[PDB]
RNA sequence: CGAUCCUGAUGUAUUCGGAUGGAUUUGAGUAGGAGCGUUAAGCCUUGGACCCGAAAGAUGGUGAACUAUGCUUGGAUAGGGU
RNA sequence: GACUAAUCGAACCAUCUAGUAGCUGGUUACCGCCGAAGUUUCCGGAUAGCAGUGUCGACCUUCAGUUUUAUGAGAGCGAAUGAUUAGGGACUCGGGGGCGCCUUCAUCCAUUCUCUGUAAGAAGCCCUUGUUACUUAACUGAACGUGGGCGAAUGUCGACACUAGUGGGCCAUUUUUGGUAAGCAGAACUGGCGAUGCGGGAUGAACCGAACGCGGGGUUAAGGUGCCGGAGUGGACGCUCAUCAGACACCACAAAAGGCGUUAGUACAUCUUGACAGCAGGACGGUGGCCAUGGAAGUCGGAAUCCGCUAAGGACUGUGUAACAACUCACCUGCCGAAUGUACUAGCCCUGAAAAUGGAUGGCGCUCAAGCGU
RNA sequence: AUGGCCAGAAAGUGGUGUUGACGCAAUGUGAUUUCGCCCAGUGCUCUAUGUCAAAGUGAAGAAAUUCAACCAAGCGCGGGUAAACGGCGGGAGUAACUAUGACUCUCUUAAGGUUAACGAGAUUCCCACUGUCCCUAUCUACUAUCUAGCGAAACCACAGCCAAGGGAACGGGCUUGGCAAAAUCAGCGGGGAAAGA
RNA sequence: GUCCUAAGGGGGGCUCAUGGAGAACAGAAAUCUCCAGUAGAACAAAAGGGUAAAAGUCCCCUUGAUUUUGAUUUUUGUGAAUACAAACCAUGAAAGUGUGGCCCCUUUAGUCCCUCGAAAUUUGAGGCUAGAGGAAGUUACCACAGGGAUGGCUUGUGGCGGCCAAGCGUUCAUAGCGACGUCGCUUUGAUCCUUCGAUGUCGGCUCUUCCUAUCAUACCGAAGCAGAAUUCGGUAAGCGUUGGAUUGUACCCACUAAUAGGGAACGAGCUGGGUUUAGACCGUCGUGAGACAGGUUA
RNA sequence: ACGUACGACCAUACCCAGUGGAAAGCACGGCAUCCCGUCCGCUCUGCCCUAGUUAAGCCACUGAGGGCCCGGUUAGUAGUUGGGUCGGGACCAGCGAAUCCCGGGUGUUGUACGU
């Protein structure tokens, strides 16, 4: 789920940040936390807002938020 | 685990309430100096073929 | 109590209104208006009375010595050009600019003296009590330059309205007490 | 037999004494002694303890001939431009 | 945090001092006899198990990782839930609005939907006989003694003392539980290795055979017998020709995969009333069927697709025309002469995806094999 | 100055100090020009109840002792201070133990019409200039080379040709092949070796 | 702070949940009657086990919900449970049943408990017995002792859901997998007003060789390929595959026949970034030493 | 053999329908004084064994009844234990079921007293 993001300038880095490697839905009206205080990084390229949802009885697929 | 609440409607709204909400929210977008309070708790999801016909009639 | 079910059953509480259903949608919202607190840059559409009042406010409330001096100079220039161009009036102008006697800015004090000298004498005359009280305060004030400029103001007041100063209540003995206290002749 | 609990006999410094009986565990106990000294070996403990190896800590002394600063007394540094 | 005698984030000298280290490195003759182990259980450790030396006791009892016989056991969810309420009311101060009166929402209620143990004897069996404070209406029973009489196969120790090392390792078969796109991750028993040499797998921790004093003779296991290499270019019956076959495969590529490669079978069908292939001819009429198209006559399109003459011929299989024409196919007849056609199945073979120094059934090489099956 | 800031084990001890606020001592900022508010918190500082040591006082007891008041400074309470560290709004309505918050309403502001000189500081560009390059060539001296004399060191299990395999993706020794001929000199940096590694 | 953490024993009588059919108001639901009713009720486990003349319910008496001592199981002492042994009882006609509920510090007491060691007493203390209660960071200034530094993988064609279907299975069940396909979600040649996160690092010079997965040259097959220029594909690595711009941080330009892609590194040659010893500054964080979301210089 | 009392296995015995029952034994029955218990002599308890009746209990027989029980098959099949330098499941040595179906049944028996 999470990979370790190393930060710092020394050879010995700090590894408290965790990046989510799977797709996420960040929610409505989402603004990213300050970088000093965000531990869980959800990258913008992995965010989805719609899904291809199939109705089982109607047998139709529509893109829903 | 199986549960009955997976197969129920989670958010419902009526015709008049939806229409009034849309009209009021559109009037709110008319003013650029008026912004909502607690917009994260508001139902903002409700607010937000000629070529095909010609090809169908003549392949 | 540490169990975390997928769905939490709401609990009925007696003596309290029933909770709204889980599928209920609330469309009520509150809006707040954003306003930018910045004046017009050109300041040309306002009437001359509005410029007079705004410059008087700047003279009495500005935190810059040069700004206060320029505002008092603008008011003095309009009063010298036309005494009729006083929408506030002599009483209001005096009431606003009399606390500026004690001001530490010597240039502001000199421009205040010029404003006093260009005020109309017949309108200065009935209000000799308040002006003399401000003279007494700013004249026993500790700063020597403030004392000297306040003595200049008292010289102007004696030149313009001498009888009102020497005949108003407290105009004689209190002024003599302040003079003797500043001179060490007690 | 000793420790623990219950009863309390003859007697009496009438408030001391603890017999007679019981009931449990307990103790490397008794129940026809087995130990003491010494020799040799294995093992354990303490000592530096199979040998070599730290950054260290402490006690008492020696250095300003290098160099850092200060005081005292001395020495030295063409020819042009502005 | 620079300098303080090549020494500075606390100089140099001697001493305490042989400071401490669980960490690193090393730890000295020979032969002989035994000889190991990794959750077994408890809270980083104890402990079971496995070992060696001395003994001692009748080294007495016999027992046994075996067979046979007889007989038994075999935490959570919840119609206590999740919804629906448009139409009906009660509504009234529930809230709120307008003028005590009406209201507008809203309040709810009325409605409804969703069910593995034991036994296989001499210590055993039977008879007689006592003892009792137990028991029975009762020497009526219960134990324990007195006296007497008389058992499946196969193979052949116990208790101490002291001292260890190892006690949550690796691999493999089988079984069981979870999963993954595929890998895989767990437990249980057994075997092996760490501790181990030998023969064969060309070679090698885990494979096969077999475990080891020093020698001689004989015979084999696993594996081999064209040469390297000891032993057969051994014998019988077949299969295969690969433009890097195959000779150690099972896994992946990878599929119900593609082959006008070659064998052996299975099912169905045709056949002297002439099968398959060919050659010589016919392949017609209503009719240029209906609609459409500038034109469309079987053959640019859409929908139907019948009848006659038949030996047989589709309102047509392609070539072709602007449209026709013409040719041809399906089908039939004449010549011929005896076995074929379709689809599967099982073998061997080809392909079924490959990089980058020059190389590998171990090497030469092998083609009625020195390849494959018996 | 019977002082501030420091030294010293102590001292009839010492530095500032042969000194006296235009001085001494501690800091921050760092030429010149230009450039608000808040004492909320934390510091620093000024002024009767609470907290309240030892000594002293009272009671009880036969005493050990126990219990009581009293109880300095500090802390707490109350003020000041932001060229202290810090921080960046205010007021009213509602509400009324304490602290909080929430909720409306309303003002919401310090700053508008000297960057020189100097520099082994860091960066971009232009002209000139050129072997930096197209694209390399040639010359000189000293070496390297050979000779006479003199003469070490690092390093060193043993040695040095490869290809494929050698389960622990290591091979220079093992297996299978290629092959393979004394003894040498100058270069070379692939490999081995080589970095107070 | 209030409330709940459960009544056992003996004897006797009777059946429960529910269904059908009936009785003024009375109906879906009040009480009464019959029949059916293997527990579908109740017993303090909401779908475990066990109970029907009871282990359920009601009635009558009762507190075996009592002392004492061993043994056994769960396994030194416990605690719980199980058969008892002794006493005292309860109930019933009696057999019987009943010993519960179906399964390390602080402090207190001791008459006749013992010591304070020269003797005694009184306070106090100790002992024994029996109870009650309950020690933070930083080091980019550094140092020491050690230990380290998936692979006969991969390539050219998506997922989810639904149909169709050769086939595989399947005839006492007629279910299930399924190639080939197909169907839905992922601007009338537009817009240029939607660039969506370095933890992992690459380049360049020189020089050599190899692979083909061929850009060009050689040859060949097909396409309205008239010619010219091509496009698609095949055999082929013999021979070539360039010069530059841009670091506020990989694409453009030109020449050319063409400016093809890789391996031998990425499972101790030289030189610029990732990249980072010690000096210094700014930003964020921390009371701080310092650390870092970071940026710059040597 | 048939009854009665106490019973052992506890459906081959149970549940639903009909048909019959010599002898005796059962049972239904008749009466509420006493013993006793009820809203009710329904049950229980007391007294009668005379009358009536096999109507019901009970016993026996019947049912292509439901259920239950017992055999064949299923099947030397599924499954399972060891072996191979066996293939890409089959043999070797062995152990070894239950369904589905095809059928049958519809209680044995001890003691004591009687018919």
């Amino acid at each position: 789920m999470f990979k370790v993001v190393k930060t710092g300038k020394k050879t010995h880095k700090k590894g408290w940040k965790r990046i989510v490697t799977k797709p996420t839905f960040v929610g409505p009206d989402f603004t990213r936390r300050p970088v000093k205080y965000e531990r869980f990084i959800r990258p913008m390229g992995l965010r989805y807002k719609k899904a291809n949802v199939t109705h089982p009885t109607l047998n139709v697929t529509v893109q829903l938020p | 685990e199986p549960n009955r609440k997976w197969f129920t409607n989670t958010r419902v709204i009526s015709q008049d309430t939806l229409q009034s909400f849309r009209e009021a929210m559109a009037e709110k977008q008319k003013d650029p100096y008026t912004v909502l309070l607690k917009s994260n708790k508001l139902p903002m999801s409700l607010i937000r073929h000629q070529a095909k016909m010609t090809i169908e009639r003549e392949p | 109590k540490e169990k975390q079910k997928d769905f939490q059953k709401p609990k009925l509480k007696v003596g309290k209104p029933k909770q709204k259903p889980s599928n209920f949608t609330d469309t009520s919202f509150k809006t707040k208006s954003i306003v930018v607190n910045q004046q017009t840059l050109t300041t040309e559409g306002l009437d001359s009375a509005e410029l007079f009042k705004q410059n008087l406010t700047l003279a009495v409330n500005a935190k810059s010595d040069n700004q206060r001096r320029d505002a008092l100079a603008y008011v003095t220039n309009q009063l010298s050009a036309n005494p009729a161009n006083n929408p506030v009036g002599t009483v209001g102008v005096l009431t606003k600019v009399l606390p500026l006697i004690t001001d530490g800015a010597s240039s502001v004090r000199v421009q205040l003296l010029k404003l006093f000298r260009t005020l109309p004498p017949q309108e200065v005359r009935p209000h000799a009590e308040k002006i003399l009280l401000y003279i007494r305060g700013g004249m026993t004030h500790l700063s020597n330059d403030v004392r000297t400029d306040t003595l200049n103001v008292l010289d102007w007041l004696l030149e313009v309205a001498g009888d009102e100063v020497v005949s108003c209540p407290g105009g004689w003995l209190k002024t003599l007490n302040s003079f003797s206290s500043m001179l060490g002749w007690n």
